[PDB]
DNA sequence: GCCATTTTCGGCCTCTGTGAAAAACTCCCAAAGTTCCGCTATCAGTTAGTAAAATGAT
DNA sequence: ATCATTTTACTAACTGATAGCGGAACTTTGGGAGTAAAAGAGTCTCCGCGAAAATGGC
């Protein structure tokens, strides 16, 4: 659980863009297969991904870094087949 | 999938494309089976099938016959759903002139064939002919026959001209029309013209030729041939309850239309005289207006309920048309609403919800959950087990609801603090408990009032709940940056009376190691909450660099006090405790917190303290009683001693020494003086006891009394209201507003009499009314700023411009009204505040002012400085964020994507309903007007010079002598025109006499140039200029109020700014309230949006066209990039609503108001609404490019530009 | 440039059916509608029979 | 691993029923033409609103 989205304000700068990285986190552990990276505590995808960013281990970098790993990931992958 | 809305003309052709069959026949349904009819305004065949995958028939009645048409009736086999799709035609036996076109002023067809209205009117009402071929005749193109002339010229040249009646000869003279010819000519007579008002009447004309020939519409669009038919399902006929049936007045108005088109098609065939033919026409022409626009062409048509039938214009325009009702507003799913209380143990970011109301709410996702975990098989076990309500049910709603956000909503939302985001916790009942310190930002008491709740769904409505809209988050008031959760009532109350100090208490004197053991001493009863000892006190002080100093040091204050610093975050000085707390000292103890610690310690220092006041307000046992009213013995004396003199006067008005106008005034002023005595002798009696110490002798202390507590500490009450309950009403005003001579002398208390009572019901009712019409004059006033200002966003970082506006402190006399530090908190500084009498940058370019800069520039003492500000930001569409500055209820620099234009109209708006020479210091004294300025260098003193004891720069010493909201804030932000406006000088020059005209008198002035201006001038006019001076440019010839334009026009933008900002400030100022002034500038730059163009140059711009300033600036800046002259404008301040009605987009101007006169001007220039504010992305459900949505604007114009290449 | 007549505007929630009057018969003909009967397609229920695969015993 | 038997897969036939489509006849409904003393200008009531601005007319 957390309250107060300061931290997290902090780290990104700008609280629309915090709010549209961790609804992409939240869409990537709800809806995809993607695992969280801090433990759970028995807490909703949108306090997870609030709580990864306040620790500093997600930003957009990294999300769109590991998405455009996936492209290129399958592409190879479908090259391979 | 769509980027733009392209409105325009319909012509025939495009109307039958749109049409799926033509209506021939007026039947509806039958009456019997109670099935469309064939042909019909309903007809299965034209718009669709009346039941799903079915045809009339029942032959194809599956999906497997899916876009088979049937031959037996013709209907094709689809969905229902298309028969709100589908559209008809009719085809119009004779021609009909659409009413918009016709009627609307000014009128398009009289403007385009430059014929008056009237006489279109009589060709179309069959009185009089009109001249559509002239031939080889001396008759003219467009004039006017009677009946009479035309049969004489009939006779006289026969088939050689062409002569006609009706919309048939609009349309046959709109056709020969030739537009590019009609334009040269124009634009030649334009260029060999002198008259004004002519040309203003061709340019008028030459614009709209301009706009028909750029869209490619055609004239003779503008009479109607083919009429679409609307779809049945938005003109419904539905069966009710017990057999009644349900229709639309369109069905009535088409009914009408076919059955007169019918008849016309019927005469025509039986070869029918005239008349009747002429008669039949009308007829026509006038359903087809009411169809179209019922009311606008004369009487209205009624139905059998006595009341005008609703046409399409009333269905698309008002408050209850389309745009307000139904696309700006709408009725939601997932809501509730529910009564609510107080819950006193709720956290601040909590609100108790029932959970009968959550279950409802929240079903879905119960459903998800009892079908994940394997409780229910599928959806209709999971809604059996939700209605049967289990246990298991109960447990995944409180699973469900754990972080889930939850929308509250308090009607009316006159600020954004009016909905925020709570988290829910489940409780039994059916009333939703809210935390008390968001009272105040709700506007909300517990007397009745209901909440609106509301579920986000998607995970992206959730984050914003959650990180935008929580409660947490909003604790800083967007229009004035003050905290909004400050405590009231029984929380400051307590923090009063635990935090009060009491003579010869028990345990006074003792020492104590901390709040711990001062606590521990009040709970085992060795020491009263109020008993002066001495603490020791850990202190830790955060300074500005960060350094943290803790100091233990013993302080000589009370019990109370420090139990309350046991609760007061570390980082804080014991100084902000140390002391009685009020409202005013809870508040500036939360500022501090905020200020020097942060949200999350505000937080929970603001739940503590709320925590704290509830409870000692309650051991206080704090009661109002009839004892407590304590009226002064000296009450009765000033009565008996006013009544006296009273007696007195009017035998001296027996004797004829004063009038009776004398007599009113002096009695009013002794009965206010004698009101004014008996308060502060009340007030006396009331503030102070008398109390025993330690020593024996007797000691003054201030008094415990409930009312003086409560009025003290500022929790409820005042000193109006304790002089009203225990000291004397005072004198009421009459109806008319007169001011009764004799006042009520007597309290409630004692009790009025009944003609007391009477007087006071008087001024009640006043009250009362004033409140409800007021009200209503607010919402307007806010709705119109709203609209006026809804399309500034924060779109950049940094224009790069070096503009900026001078900001010194507000001096309206000997005394300042505000600081400067008030005014620059959060503002980016323009150029650099060089130090007094020194080269040194103290503070540099483009820095925020926040509270250590305000600080360091109050002790440097610095008078004057510049700051940027939105109106001169350089920006094309909207502003940056360095113009701006700090957004007040974040406490940072704006962020890219705030919508600012509506913060600013809510902070203006929403306290609409509170609205309605000797020197004093020691300095120099400056001339410019006469200022005195101290020592230190700051201005100190302001007052006029009409047209002295010292010189300029002889210093003074002290003593020396020298020698109605509301409306008011309507007509300002409307750029109102006094009705009694100041003449002033428009250029500069040496002022002379001229002829006295009879009527009027004129004045000349010459120029530097030797050139001669013209003045006119009214005769009852005091002047203040003499011939033989050099009056300057903006200098006052006739004193008067100051019209915002002539202030534009000769003073320049940051005049008017300064203008219409003091005075909305010193309106808003004069009832308390504190408004930022970056919104009255946001306001004011909305306005300054247009622009009058003097010099045409070489850009695609005609002189004496209004067109947008950004526009201009952006081909100025093209035409300097080629080396091209450049575009000169002057610009044009215009009123919040002409503002708002002449914006780019139309949608939005439809929507705000005259759609009318919108939808017809749009679709006769062909204009293109791209969807670039909120409105029109509210209206069509796209996201706003505000917020969170920006930046998906923003990659869209970026592709968009991409592909373009 | 100035009257003089139009035009458009007037806060946010919640409940909350209405309206009620008003004046023709008569004769002739064709088409839709109801009912009845016959023919035909389609299916559920049941049995019998024949040839072959699955399966148990040795 | 091989034989004998029950069950399985596939035809035919009869019973009984039911719904759908088409034709003949009858009643019901719906549209149309006609009516010959003479009768030969409408409503239809209201109008308990104010303030500001945008269009014609001179
Ligand atoms: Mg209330
Ligand atoms: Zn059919
Ligand atoms: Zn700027």
């Amino acid at each position: 659980a957390r309250v107060t989205v300061q931290d997290a304000v902090e780290k990104i700068g700008n609280r629309f863009d915090l709010v549209l990285v961790a609804a992409r986190r939240a869409r990537q552990m709800q809806s995809g297969g993607k695992d969280a990276l801090v433990p759970e505590e028995n807490d909703k995808p949108t306090v997870i991904a609030l709580r990864e960013i306040e620790e500093g281990l997600i930003t957009k970098d990294v999300l769109d870094a590991r998405e455009r790993q996936e492209q290129q990931e399958q592409e190879a992958a479908e090259l391979a087949a | 999938e769509f980027d733009a809305i392209k409105i325009g003309l319909a012509s025939p052709d495009m109307i039958r494309s749109w049409s799926f069959g033509e209506v021939k026949k007026p039947e509806t349904i039958n009456y019997r089976t109670f099935k469309p009819e064939r042909d019909g305004l309903f007809c299965a065949r034209i718009f669709g099938p009346v039941k799903d995958y079915e045809c009339l028939c029942g032959k194809y009645k599956r999906l497997k016959h899916r876009g088979v048409i049937c031959e037996k009736c013709g209907v094709e086999v689809t969905q229902t759903k298309v028969r709100r799709d589908r559209m008809g035609h009719i085809e119009l036996a004779s021609p009909v002139a659409h009413i918009w076109f016709l009627k609307s002023l000014p009128s398009r067809i009289g403007l385009l064939m430059d014929m008056p209205l009237r006489d279109i009117e009589r060709v179309l009402y069959f009185e009089m002919y009109v001249v559509t071929e002239p031939g080889m005749t001396d008759l003219e193109r467009g004039q006017m026959l009677t009946e009479e002339e035309y049969l004489d010229r009939l006779e006289e040249w026969g088939d050689e001209f062409t002569a006609k009646m009706g919309a048939e000869a609009i349309k046959d003279l709109l056709a020969s029309m030739d537009l590019p010819a009609e334009a040269e000519q124009m634009r030649e007579e334009l260029d060999t013209t002198n008259s004004e008002t002519k040309r203003k009447k061709l340019t008028k004309r030459l614009k709209l030729v301009e706009a028909f020939v750029a869209s490619g519409n055609k004239p003779e669009w503008m009479i109607l041939t083919v009429l679409p038919v609307l779809p049945p399902d938005l003109r419904p006929l539905v069966p009710l309850d017990g057999g009644r049936f349900a229709t639309s007045d369109l069905n009535d108005l088409y009914r009408r239309v076919i059955n007169r088109n019918n008849r016309l098609k019927r005469l025509l065939e039986l070869a029918a005289p005239d008349i009747i033919v002429r008669n039949e026409k009308r007829m026509l022409q006038e359903s087809v207006d009411a169809l179209l626009d019922n009311g606008r062409r004369g009487r209205a048509i009624t139905g059998s309920n006595k009341r005008p039938l609703k046409s399409l214009a009333d269905m698309i325009k008002g408050k209850q048309g389309r745009f307000r009702q139904n696309l700006l507003g709408k009725r939601v799913d997932y809501s509730g609403r529910s009564v609510i209380t107080v819950g006193p143990y709720l956290r601040l970011h909590q609100c108790g919800l029932p959970k009968k109301m959550a279950l409802e709410l929240f079903k879905p996702f119960i459903y998800s959950k009892l079908e994940t975990r394997g409780l229910a098989t599928t959806i209709k076990a999971a809604k059996k087990m939700v209605e049967r309500e289990e246990a298991v049910v109960w447990d995944i709603l409180d699973e469900v609801i754990r972080e889930h956000p939850v929308l509250l909503n308090r009607a009316p939302t006159l600020h954004r603090l009016g909905i925020q985001a709570f988290e829910p916790v489940l409780i039994e009942g059916k009333a939703i408990q809210l935390h008390p310190l968001v009272c105040a930002a709700y506007n909300a008491d517990f007397d009745g009032d209901q909440m609106a709740v509301h579920v986000p769904l998607t995970l992206e409505a959730q984050l914003e709940a959650r990180t935008l809209m929580m409660s947490t988050n909003n604790i800083l008031s967007p229009a004035s940056g003050d905290p909004i959760i400050v405590p009231s009532q029984d929380v400051v109350l307590g923090l009063y009376y635990m935090t009060r100090e009491k003579i010869n208490a028990k345990g006074e004197g003792m020492y104590l190691t901390g709040p711990a053991e001062a606590e521990k001493a009040y709970r085992t009863k060795t020491a009263e909450l109020h008993a002066r000892v001495k603490v020791r006190i850990t202190e830790t002080i955060k300074h500005e660099n960060g350094k943290l100093t803790t100091e233990t040091k013993m302080i000589d204050t009370t019990v109370g006090r420090a139990m309350l610093w046991q609760i007061v975050p570390k980082g804080l000085p014991y100084s902000l405790v140390n002391q009685k707390l009020g409202k005013k000292q809870i508040s500036n103890l939360l500022n501090e917190a905020y200020r020097k610690l942060g949200l999350k310690d505000t937080v929970i220092f603001a739940d503590q303290i709320m925590y704290t006041g509830f409870a000692y307000a309650a051991l206080s046992g704090v009661s109002v009683g009839i004892d407590d009213m304590v009226v002064p013995a000296a009450k009765y004396t000033e009565i008996a001693e006013a009544e006296e003199e009273v007696r007195e006067i009017q035998e001296q008005f027996q004797s004829g020494l004063v009038t009776a106008g004398e007599r009113y005034n002096k009695v009013i002023d002794i009965w206010a003086s004698t009101n004014d005595r008996v308060a502060k002798a009340m007030m006396e009696n009331l503030s102070s006891e008398q109390v025993i110490n330690r020593q024996g002798e007797q000691e003054k202390q201030e008094s415990f009394n409930s009312i003086y507590m409560m009025a003290d500490s500022g929790a409820r009450g005042s000193a109006a209201q304790i002089r009203q309950l225990a000291g004397m009403r005072g004198l009421m005003a009459r109806p008319d507003g007169s001011i009764i001579e004799t006042p009520i002398t007597a309290n409630f208390k004692e009790g009025l009499n009944v003609l007391q009572y009477f007087i006071s019901t008087h001024g009640a009712r006043k009250g009362l009314a004033d409140t409800a019409l007021k009200t209503a004059n607010s919402g307007y006033l806010t709705r119109r700023l709203v609209d006026v200002a809804q399309d500034v966003v924060v779109t950049e970082h940094d224009c790069g411009t070096l503009e900026g506006v001078v900001m010194t402190p507000h001096i309206e006399g000997g005394d300042v009204k505000v600081a400067l530090t008030e005014l620059a908190l959060g503002r980016v500084v323009s150029e650099d505040i060089l130090k007094p009498g020194t080269d040194e940058v103290l503070i540099p370019r483009n820095t925020l002012l926040d509270e250590k800069w305000c600080k360091v520039i109050n002790d440097n003492s610095v008078d004057q400085i510049k700051v940027r500000s939105v109106v001169t930001c350089d920006s094309d569409f909207g502003c940056c964020a360095q113009c701006y500055g700090r957004d007040l209820a974040r406490g940072h620099l704006v962020n890219q994507g705030e919508a600012v234009g509506v913060i600013a109209a809510q902070s203006i708006g929403e306290p609409g309903t509170q609205l309605t020479i000797q020197a004093k210091n020691n300095g120099s004294v400056k001339l410019h007007e006469l200022t005195i300025i101290d020592e230190f260098g700051r201005t100190k003193e302001k007052h006029k010079l009409p047209y002295l004891s010292k010189a300029d720069g002889d210093a003074v010493a002290a003593g020396e002598t020298v020698a109605g909201g509301l409306p008011r804030v309507a007509d300002l932000f409307e750029a109102r025109k006094p009705k009694e406006p100041a003449i002033l000088a428009e250029h500069s020059g040496t002022v002379s006499f001229g002829k006295e005209t009879k009527g009027k008198r004129r004045l000349i002035i010459t120029r530097d140039s030797g050139d001669t201006y013209e003045e006119m001038i009214p005769k009852h006019r005091q002047l203040n200029v003499f011939e033989g001076e050099r009056i300057e440019r903006g200098d006052v010839i006739a004193d008067g109020p100051e019209s915002p334009h002539d202030i534009l026009r000769l003073r320049g933008i940051h005049a008017v700014t300064t203008y219409i900002a003091n005075e909305v400030q010193e309106v808003y100022r004069l009832q308390g309230v504190k408004i930022n002034d970056k919104h009255i500038e946001t306001i004011v730059r909305q306005m300054l949006r247009k622009c009058t163009i003097t010099f045409a140059g070489d850009s695609e711009f005609l002189p004496g066209e209004t067109v947008e300033y950004s526009q201009v600036k952006i081909a100025n800046r093209k035409l300097v990039e080629e080396g091209k002259e450049p575009a000169r404008f002057e610009r044009e301040l215009l009123g919040i609503t002409k503002a708002s009605l002449a914006t780019e987009s139309f949608i939005s101007a439809a929507s705000f108001q005259e759609t009318t006169r919108v939808l017809t001007e749009a679709a006769v220039s062909g204009k293109r609404d791209d969807l670039r504010g909120l409105k029109e992305n509210v209206i069509v459900g796209r996201l706003i490019p505000a917020g969170t949505g920006f930046a998906y604007h923003q990659d869209r114009q970026a592709k968009r530009a991409q592909e373009q290449q």
